[PDB]
């Protein structure tokens, strides 16, 4: 039995805001109990107002996003406008389920605006079940990330806390929180955290430092 | 390439199919061939083409065919493909035996063959079949049957009827004597000699000259005999007989 | 998952919880297991989710193009007989679909059980999914054909509601549901967590 | 006798030029352009009074936004029909919006030159299709008409006549017709200029007409709308 | 994947 | 009509169809191969049909393998194709015996490719001829021509276009088995200058290469230094 | 089996023993597992009797009708290329350990060696089959540059000798065959004419 | 899981099936019919996997529907029986298998009234009386011990209250209610539901 | 291949200012075998590519057969462009990817290296299709033995000269064939630049073996 | 007349009627122009309008980000040529992550547009193509033909009354390399302009406009977007 | 099976 699957790490995270987008995730890529490198990041510019990111089986990362991107170039060709995200996300939807009997092994995150200029986050599982989100963690340290969330994104559990809306500064201070926090105990997540921030004005990029270990 | 398809399966400009009326007419050249439904059975007469003086003599008919355990033929047109045909029929007969465990019913043979009949004259660029045939058969639903099919892939179901040279005055011949519901097999026999005697005129009628094949029930079982020379030169023997009653 | 459904004098009821798991991974608490095939057809959904959403959706896609060939709403018979004749052709290769097809027709309120394994069955009431046992035990006290519209919803509620207390993986918000004669409409999302407040 | 596939000196395809040549032979439609939305008009042609006119069927909807309106050998555009209907509905499936009106045409068009005697499956097209379409619609980019001719040629359209009297009403359009014109104007306009051309005196069973606008979605008119437009013409 |  | 299909011969044993294919040769501008001492030199009159096409376009000299030029004449779709077919059969026989295609064997693999052409009512004949030329320490020099019907044969010196015949007199006045590739280009190129109608069609442009120990038995391009003054040569010597 | 060829300075050595097994019954003593594939190119084979002798047909039609297009006589390189494509194409289908060796006026004495997997090797000297193993130390101890034709000869029966004595399942005839231009010289060591070394009795 | 009985008199046949449709510890439905009218005077009782029941039987239906078409008249429950037989041995070793268990009921104005059994591999039995199912090991004994060829159809549906009767007693399942119909001269006649 | 026969170990490759260098041992081991003890595991693409290949060396002539030849064939065209690494490399990527789809992968893990438009191209690939570019590659023992020496220099100087790259590799592949027991000492080193391919060989490490006397 | 009506019938002077007509099917559309610098290749295309009230046929294509094209001759095998070019450019991309060189791209054309002019019942394409591109070797006008051949070229211009605009741009051909982006299309659109009977002019509804090059995906201009273009023809 |  030759495995044509294997585990190459990665945790993604996307956030959506009224007015913006975040993707992140993690740039460790992994093999075993090994790294291969420490700069490989896991999200993929789709258009000037969607981004994806991708983690599980790196082979079908890259397989799958070029996949992606011959698919919106087929878009515009035949429709004459860029594939809106909602549409990216539909479209993702069948292009995963075209594999059902041997999937794409990747944890799929899109995060950008929609048509009304409003964050948007859609996620996935490998055969392309799919929903919109306010907030969404996946990949590797997902369970590590999503209750911290759940809690102080989606107010779960609190009482006398006012519902506000989340600024970006907020988002971005957990985004780099969870990622810090999912760095101590998951082996898989390290080295460094990357961030795209999709706005009206384009897409913008933070990196932070995580630990190398 | 289309400069050399001579186009079989067109319509000409009044709705017409030529080679299928061309294919009619050389039935209408071919050996003269009667069938006639009776209360106690079914008859095949026809005329054989094969009569020179030193061919052998080896199967048991010239142009009857058996097809089934229960039904049987006769053809007018181009030997060979009457010999497509009838092992076709054949094949037919068993696909339907093999299936649901009973002989299949005389029409549904037809019926089967005529469809590939029909499919030459409108698909496939090919020359039609040249033949015309009778069935002879019988049924648990309709019982004994005699059927006409021809070259345009069409059929009809028939008390009596004549196909080949000199059809035209063999079926006038029966529509005078033929009584509907009131035939037995041994006046059939006789009508069949009758009608073959005027509709051979070049000239005088021989046993040699005719092939007669009759199809009748014996204890829940159908028997299919082809008649031997003694017998036909006996019938001759009758209709000649009754020729002289004819005056006074 | 825990859905259900049912038919009674003033049409069909349709429930279903919010939960989604990845093994004992709670993936979602939002999702809607209620596809509204046309306006007067709803689809549910337990099972894989993928296979779910994909089988149905193209149900939706084929009803559709019926319509538009046929110039009338296909019957709640022929959707879900779609539907069955679709998902056949892959048993055994793992699809993982328990659905219930609700319509009002031309035969009246209809509901329709079909799945992965090959059944499709017309019945008055059913529920489908890791619940669906803790879910008939209360619909099946409470069911009656003479149900009054609001005692239907609550009955629906509570028998979901019921499921997601004992099965782990039920959960979420109960989503109701109710197909009438000139259409559905969507009645009401309660949090399990604000129901519980009012049960006791 | 040459095949299907063999260009003329002057540089088309015979059969393409000889399909046109059908339309000509057709009822004629009529399709027109607003900010408001887009209608369709086609005379019915009926031929007999034992003749059921509601089982004329010219003008079709394609999808909720997009209406169909044909004219020459009406059974060719039975496929084209259902072409365009299968991939809105494919297009709705793979991406969760609706096909541009565009878009639709095109693909239909695509269609167009796919005949011939030796390149393709045992028994594909053997001839182009003797039909014009007008594809009416609304979507991001507006109310929207489209033109199609056999060429596979498609193109938007402010206002298009097709059939037999398309010359005559082609021209009542260029008269009639502005880009500030409302959709009951246009509706009025297309009545008048299908009174004119008709060969028998228009009334409300032997013609169709329907609408598609921003707001609403293809709408056929009925006997009593029909009526009711009638009247001031 | 995920289950309902 | 004997002369519409190449499955139909002529009473007098003719295809004409082939023939005709033949006649898009002969009205084709002229190229010309020489094979000497120590390789093989190609030279095409290209007719410039307009001065907006770019100096290179339309190549009438291709490279089949790194060590085998073509060179053609008559339509030139079809010699690209053909170009290709060359291409694939070298490609496919370094792969199936692990060696590069001797000549012979490519001349005589592309000529029954072009042979099928000559037999059947589905296909029409190719309208080009073809040389095809290399070189090799083993082999030495070598000079093939195809031509549509599918005859392939080896030459010295060889001329295919519409100034054939005018070519082949002047190639016959070199001594070419003496003569090493750096000499003959000059002498192609004086022999393109000679043969063409400069009243009749006004302006070309002058294509050359070469395969041979000086090249290391690479089929290339002639370096432009050397080919201007070919050139030059060749107009000088015309005066 | 146990299958070697060694080049010399103008032609090729090739050796094999004689042994074909089933389990461990012999259904051949005498086997012949150097076959000619042209005039001046012979195979060894190891592995599978039915694959190799498959393989070895196929490859002598290829490379006949190839000798006779080019009408020259083929490369050495050539027939080992064609083993290799049918070895390495069918490589999860064939049990085939091959040895190609011979002599063209281009190269001269040529060694390739496809083992199983179809890789595709030249070298001085080539060792295959079972019993090859019990013989790396000696023929790396033994082989020199530069001998002779029949010092290839002796090193050939010897290094088979001893991989006969050890491997079970190589045994019974040493058949050696000499490839140069001249031609082909085979011969068989049998009984006391098989090179002997002692068992090292107490 | 699923009970077929068939009881085959001098001059009609008299059948049965539950009326259950389970899925893993519950009942899902409890008026589900496993007859298929195939003509006038045929049923055909169909149990098996999910999805090839309703599959298999549904195409036997339409084409013997479709012969009745093509030829104005039905085929007998005997060529009708051997129709099925044949589709369900031919799709056997094939891509395509049905995993079902049949019988067959009908009356041919000119053989009488016959009864058919079929299992998934396609044997094909004529019996006087038959059933499927686990419920069939409970009762085949009960038809030994009380048939007579003779028998009338009054009696016919009290021998078979007394084998739904052990099925309620001894059967470790719950199938507490029964689609009777019986075939004949004048065709399919539905009587009333057993029930308990 | 479902089962590898004849394979070779650990490639390493490394980055420097104006270059990449790769290293592979000479050796095609069959099983604990050291059968063909004189292959080479790199190959030169084009002037600005080359590839060194662990894994099943049937797989990898298979794979130089290929890339050769789609490098001829583009070089006949004559038209002023060349595959660059990074294409080759994406090709590789393709190729792996979609043997390993149809479950019939070829058994390689690759290093590619080049030096175009004064750019180092380093990058991997294997067996699954799995690919990145990292300025050290290390495949097979040498992923756990030669690659933290690799990077642990890199962190402290990211840049590094071409000779300090070469003495960085050689004494990687010393700690090789002390440590792997499918090494083998005798290497070829190859060394992209400006200038194009150059493959050296066969070369040896200096061993110690002092500790074999520190027992007791 | 018994060889003008199939493709595989060679004539008697060494011809191909067949083509020589699908030839006349590119003259007789309306006229496009493509031409380039040292930095841009830019089309330009004259949309013909049935009608007053109709919009004016696309003649300009997206390709690639790298290529574009114009089109004269049969709408329907234009789309199937553009179609099988993006594909081309699509499959470059998905294996070697880079753009398909232009010239590369020309020769698959020219090798897909051969097969059917040789083979019985098939037809040749009835289009002929000006292909603007940019790549490692700068900016391309490339022009395809019905006959599979196919032209690299400095300048060119295709359909009815081409002539005129051919003649234009050999007139200023030698001042093209050094234009600035402006100056390049005023060129283009100048020599499109000599096309026109004497009366019209050049417009806003009846020019198309492509441009690429070394700092510019290919692009159009449609209706307003030309506006810019056409102001300054002083 | 049978080998060498
Ligand atoms: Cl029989
Ligand atoms: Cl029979
Ligand atoms: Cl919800
Ligand atoms: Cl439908
Ligand atoms: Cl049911
Ligand atoms: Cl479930
Ligand atoms: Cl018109
Ligand atoms: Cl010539
Ligand atoms: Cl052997
Ligand atoms: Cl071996
Ligand atoms: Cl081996
Ligand atoms: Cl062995
Ligand atoms: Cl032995
Ligand atoms: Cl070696
Ligand atoms: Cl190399
Ligand atoms: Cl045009
Ligand atoms: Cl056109
Ligand atoms: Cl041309
Ligand atoms: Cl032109
Ligand atoms: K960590
Ligand atoms: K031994
Ligand atoms: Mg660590
Ligand atoms: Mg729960
Ligand atoms: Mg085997
Ligand atoms: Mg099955």
């Amino acid at each position: 039995r030759f495995s044509p699957y294997v585990f190459n790490g990665g945790t993604i995270l996307a956030i959506a805001g009224e007015d913006f987008a975040i993707v992140a995730s993690d740039t460790r890529l992994s093999e075993g109990f090994s790294i291969h490198t420490r700069d490989s990041p896991k999200c993929y510019k789709l258009t000037d107002k969607t981004v994806i990111g991708c983690s599980g089986f790196h082979g079908d990362c890259l397989t799958l996003t070029k996949i992606i991107e011959a698919r919106l170039k087929m878009y515009k060709h035949s429709n004459n406008k860029a594939m809106t995200t909602g549409a990216i996300a539909a479209m993702l939807s069948t292009i995963l389920y075209s594999r059902r009997f041997f999937p794409y092994y990747v944890y799929n995150i899109i995060g950008g605006l929609d048509e009304e200029g409003k964050g948007a986050v859609y996620s996935f599982d490998p055969v392309g079940s799919y929903q919109r989100d306010s907030f969404k963690a996946g990949g590797s340290a997902s369970a590590m990330l999503q209750p911290l969330l759940d809690n102080q994104v989606g107010f779960k559990n609190m009482q006398n806390v006012e519902h506000v809306p989340l600024s970006l500064d907020r988002a971005m201070r957990l985004v780099k929180d969870v990622f810090i926090s999912a760095a101590e105990r998951d082996v898989y997540t390290g080295d460094a955290l990357r961030i795209c921030i999709v706005t009206k004005e384009g897409i913008r990029e933070e990196t932070v430092s995580l630990r190398k270990d | 390439s289309r400069r050399y398809d001579s186009r079989t399966t067109i319509f000409s400009p009044e709705g017409r199919l030529y080679q299928v009326e061309y294919a009619m007419e050389a039935i209408g050249h071919a050996g003269t061939c009667l069938g006639i439904l009776a209360n106690d059975g079914v008859l095949l007469a026809a005329e054989r083409r094969n009569i020179h003086k030193l061919l052998d003599e080896v199967f048991f008919s010239e142009k009857i065919y058996k097809l089934n355990e229960d039904m049987a033929c006769s053809v007018a047109g181009i030997t060979s493909d009457a010999n497509v045909l009838t092992n076709e029929l054949r094949l037919i007969a068993q696909r339907y035996l093999l299936q649901y465990q009973e002989p299949i019913p005389c029409e549904q043979l037809v019926t089967a063959l005529c469809d590939i009949k029909q499919a030459y004259t409108q698909f496939g660029g090919k020359r039609p079949f040249g033949v015309s045939l009778l069935y002879i058969g019988w049924d648990k639903h309709y019982g004994f049957q005699l059927y006409q099919s021809d070259p345009s892939g069409n059929y009809g179901g028939w008390k009596a009827t004549c196909i080949g040279n000199n059809s035209a005055a063999a079926v006038s011949m029966l529509k005078q004597d033929y009584k509907e519901g009131e035939m037995t097999l041994k006046s059939a026999l006789a009508l069949a000699i009758k009608v073959l005697n005027k509709t051979m005129d070049v000239s005088k009628l021989s046993a040699e000259k005719v092939e007669i094949a009759t199809l009748t029930r014996e204890n829940g079982k159908t028997v299919i005999r082809v008649l031997k020379q003694k017998e036909v030169e006996q019938l001759i023997k009758k209709h000649e007989e009754e020729e002289a009653k004819a005056e006074r | 998952t825990t859905t259900l459904a049912f038919k009674f004098r003033h049409g069909v009821i349709v429930a279903a919880d919010s939960r989604a798991t990845a093994g004992a991974y709670i993936a979602s608490q939002t999702v809607k297991k209620v596809i509204e095939i046309n306006p007067y057809l709803l689809g549910t959904m337990a099972g894989g989710a993928a296979d779910c959403s994909f089988w149905e959706r193209l149900l939706a896609r084929q009803c559709r193009i019926y319509e538009l060939r046929n110039k009338e709403r296909i019957s709640v018979a022929a959707a879900s007989k779609l539907l069955a004749n679709m998902v056949y052709q892959y048993k055994g290769m793992g699809l993982s679909m328990g659905t219930m097809i609700c319509g009002w027709d031309k035969r009246g309120p209809g509901l329709y059980y079909v799945d992965s394994e090959g059944n499709r069955i017309s019945g008055a009431t059913f529920s489908v999914g890791s619940g669906s046992v803790y879910a008939y035990g209360v619909m099946d006290r409470g069911y009656s054909y003479d149900l009054e519209v609001e005692q239907a919803y609550d009955l629906a509620r509570r028998a979901i509601y019921q499921a997601t207390y004992r099965d782990a993986y039920s959960g979420g918000a109960v989503n109701l549901y109710h197909v009438r004669e000139d259409g559905w409409i969507r009645v009401s999302s309660d949090n399990v967590a604000d129901l519980h407040e009012k049960y006791s | 006798d040459r095949g299907v596939n063999t260009f003329s000196p002057e540089g088309r395809l015979f059969q393409v030029e000889y399909a046109i040549e059908a339309i000509k032979l057709g009822s004629t439609a009529i399709g027109i352009q607003t900010s408001e939305g887009v209608c369709l008009a086609v005379e019915k042609r009926i031929t007999s009074p034992l003749m059921e006119p509601s089982s004329i069927e010219k003008i079709v909807e394609i999808d909720a936004h997009i209406g169909c309106a044909m004219s020459g050998l009406i059974a060719d555009a039975k496929t084209l029909i259902d072409k365009a209907r299968v991939e809105t509905q494919n297009h709705w499936f793979t991406y969760n919006e609706t096909m541009t009106v565009e878009s639709v045409t095109q693909a239909v068009s695509n269609l167009a030159l796919q005949f011939g005697e030796e390149d393709a499956d045992p028994g594909a097209m053997s001839r182009p299709f003797g039909v014009a379409l007008l594809f009416g619609g609304v979507d991001e980019k507006g109310p929207q008409l489209f033109h199609m001719d056999p060429s596979g040629t498609f193109v938007q359209c402010d206002a298009r006549a097709i059939g037999s009297a398309s010359e005559g009403a082609q021209s009542s359009l260029q008269e009639v017709y502005h880009k500030s014109m409302t959709l009951k104007e246009a509706i009025k306009s297309s009545l008048i200029i299908l009174k004119q051309v008709m060969e028998e005196k228009l009334n409300a069973t032997n013609i169709e007409l329907a609408t598609v606008q921003p707001g609403q979605n293809f709408h056929m008119f009925t006997k009593e709308e029909l009526e009711e437009v009638i009247k001031d013409i | 994947i995920i289950t309902x | 009509g004997y002369d519409l299909s190449a499955s139909t011969f002529s009473p007098d044993g003719r295809v004409f169809q082939v023939e005709y294919a033949m006649k898009a040769v002969e009205n084709s501008s002229t190229a010309i191969g020489i094979r000497c001492k120590d390789g093989v030199v190609f030279g095409v009159e290209k007719l410039v049909l307009s001065k907006l096409y770019e100096e290179g376009s339309n190549k009438r000299l291709f490279n089949v393998d790194r060590h085998v030029g073509m060179a053609v004449a008559g339509l030139l779709a079809d010699a690209r194709s053909l170009a290709d077919i060359a291409r694939e059969e070298a490609s496919n026989f370094r792969s199936n015996f692990g060696y590069n295609i001797p000549l012979k064997h490519l001349a005589d693999r592309v000529a029954m490719y072009v042979h099928a052409y000559t037999l059947y009512s589905a296909v029409r004949p190719f309208g080009c001829s073809f040389m095809l030329g290399s070189y090799s320490v083993n082999d030495g020099a070598q000079l093939y021509m195809i031509d549509p019907s599918g005859v392939s044969y080896g030459y010295w010196g060889c001329a295919i276009g519409k100034a054939r015949q005018a070519a082949k007199t002047e190639i016959e006045k070199l001594q070419m088995k003496e003569m090493t590739c750096r000499d003959i280009v000059k002498e192609v190129a004086k022999i393109i200058y000679i043969v063409h109608d400069e009243v009749k069609d006004k302006a070309f442009e002058l294509e050359l290469s070469w395969v041979g120990e000086l090249t290391n038995g690479r089929h290339e391009i002639v370096p432009k230094d050397i080919r201007e003054e070919a050139e030059k040569y060749a107009k000088e010597s015309l005066k | 089996t146990t299958i070697m060829a060694v080049q010399f300075d103008g032609g090729v050595v090739l050796g094999a023993d004689s042994r074909t097994t089933t389990g461990s019954y012999i259904a051949n003593r005498v086997t012949d597992k150097l076959t000619p594939i042209h005039d001046r190119i012979f195979c060894c084979r190891s592995g599978s009797a039915a694959d190799t002798q498959a393989v070895a047909d196929a490859v002598t039609y290829q490379l006949g009708f190839h000798s006779i297009e080019l009408n020259e006589p083929p490369l050495v390189h050539t027939a080992a290329s064609l083993f290799k494509e049918m070895c390495y194409r069918y490589r999860e289908d064939l049990m085939a350990g091959i040895i190609i060796a011979g002599w063209d006026p281009q190269e001269g004495g040529q060694v390739y060696s496809v083992p199983m997997g179809g890789m595709m090797v030249r070298q001085s000297f080539a060792i295959g089959g079972s019993g090859s193993s019990y013989i790396y130390g000696y023929v790396d101890a033994t082989y020199r540059e530069g001998m002779t034709k029949e010092e290839c000869l002796q090193f050939t029966a010897n290094a088979l000798a001893l991989a006969m004595e050890r491997d079970g399942s190589s045994g019974g005839v040493i058949r050696l065959a000499a490839i140069a231009e001249s031609g082909v010289e085979r011969q068989v060591l049998l009984g006391d004419q098989i090179p002997k070394f002692a068992v090292a009795t107490l | 899981m699923e009970y077929l009985i068939g009881i085959q008199g001098p001059d009609y046949v008299l059948v049965a099936s539950d009326r259950v449709a389970a899925s893993n510890i519950v009942q899902m439905k409890d008026d589900h019919d496993k007859m298929f009218k195939m003509s006038e005077k045929i049923l055909l009782l169909c149990v098996g996997e999910a999805g090839d029941t309703v599959q298999f039987a549904e195409y036997i239906q339409k084409n013997v529907q479709l012969y009745k078409m093509r030829n104005g008249y039905e085929l007998s429950p005997t060529a009708a029986a051997n129709f099925t037989r044949r589709n369900l041995a031919d799709c056997l070793r094939s891509r395509t298998p049905y995993h079902v268990n049949l019988l067959l009921a009908g009356y041919d104005e000119h053989e009488g009234p016959a009864l058919y059994y079929m299992d998934y591999l396609a044997a094909l039995a004529k019996a006087p009386f038959a059933a499927h199912g686990y419920g069939a090991f409970l009762t085949l004994s009960i038809l030994d011990r009380y048939y007579t060829p003779t028998i009338s159809r009054e009696r016919a549906v009290e021998l078979l209250r007394k084998c739904l009767e052990e099925l309620q007693k001894r059967f470790i399942l719950n199938l507490p209610t029964f689609s009777v119909r019986i075939i004949d001269k004048n065709g399919i006649h539905d009587l009333d539901n057993i029930s308990f | 291949t479902q089962n590898p026969m004849v394979t070779g170990t650990s490639v390493l490759g490394v980055k420097f200012e104006g270059g990449v260098v790769i290293a592979a041992d000479m050796l095609g081991s069959y099983g604990s075998l050291a059968r063909f003890r004189n292959i080479s595991r790199i190959m030169r693409v084009n002037n600005s590519t080359m590839l060194g290949a662990s894994g099943d060396y049937a797989d990898f002539q298979y794979l130089k057969q290929v890339l050769g030849q789609m490098v001829i064939d583009e070089e006949l065209l004559g038209d002023g462009h060349s595959y660059s690494p990074r294409a080759i490399h994406s090709w590789l990527t393709r190729a792996m990817y979609s043997r390993r789809s149809k479950m019939n992968p070829l058994w390689n893990t690759m290093v590619i290296g080049g030096y175009a438009d004064g750019e180092s191209f380093l990058g991997y690939v294997d067996m699954l299709g799995v690919a990145y570019e990292a300025p050290s590659l290390a495949t097979g023992y040498g992923a756990y033995l030669a690659q933290p020496l690799l990077r642990e220099v890199l962190e402290k100087q990211p840049v590094l000269s071409q000779t300090e790259a070469r003495d960085l590799v050689e004494r990687c592949m010393r700690v090789l064939y002390y440590r792997d027991a499918r090494s083998y000492n005798r290497f070829q080193i190859a060394t992209v630049t400006e200038k194009g391919v150059e493959i050296e060989g066969p070369l040896s490490t200096e061993t110690n073996w002092d500790i074999a006397h520190m027992i007791s | 007349n018994q060889y003008d009506n199939d493709v595989t019938v060679w004539s008697p002077q060494g011809r191909i009627h067949q083509i020589e007509y699908a030839m006349e099917a590119v003259k007789q559309g309306s006229a496009t122009v493509g031409l380039k610098s040292k930095t841009h290749a830019v089309l330009v295309a004259l949309k013909r309008a049935q009608s007053e009230l109709a919009a004016h046929q696309k003649k300009i294509l997206h390709v690639d980000n790298h290529i574009g094209i114009s089109i004269a001759g049969l709408t329907a095998d234009a789309r199937l040529l553009c179609n099988f070019m993006r594909q081309e450019c699509l499959d470059s991309r998905f294996v070697f992550d880079r753009p398909l060189p232009v010239s590369r791209l020309v020769s698959l054309i020219g090798s897909k547009t051969q097969i059917p002019t040789q083979r019985y019942g098939r037809r040749p394409y009835g289009v002929g193509l000006l292909i603007a591109g940019y790549d490692d070797m700068g900016p391309h006008i490339f022009q395809t033909c019905p006959s599979a051949n196919y032209f690299d070229c400095r300048a060119m211009s295709i359909g009815a009354r081409s002539q005129s605009a051919r003649t234009y741009l050999e007139r200023h051909m030698s001042e093209f390399m050094e234009c600035n982006l402006n100056e390049l299309v005023k060129h283009g659109l100048r020599a499109l302009r000599e096309t026109l009977p004497a009366e019209q002019d050049l417009t806003t509804k009846n020019v198309s406009i492509g441009i690429v090059g070394k700092d510019l995906e290919f692009t159009i201009y449609d209706d307003d977007d030309v506006s810019p273009f056409l102001e300054g023809l002083e």
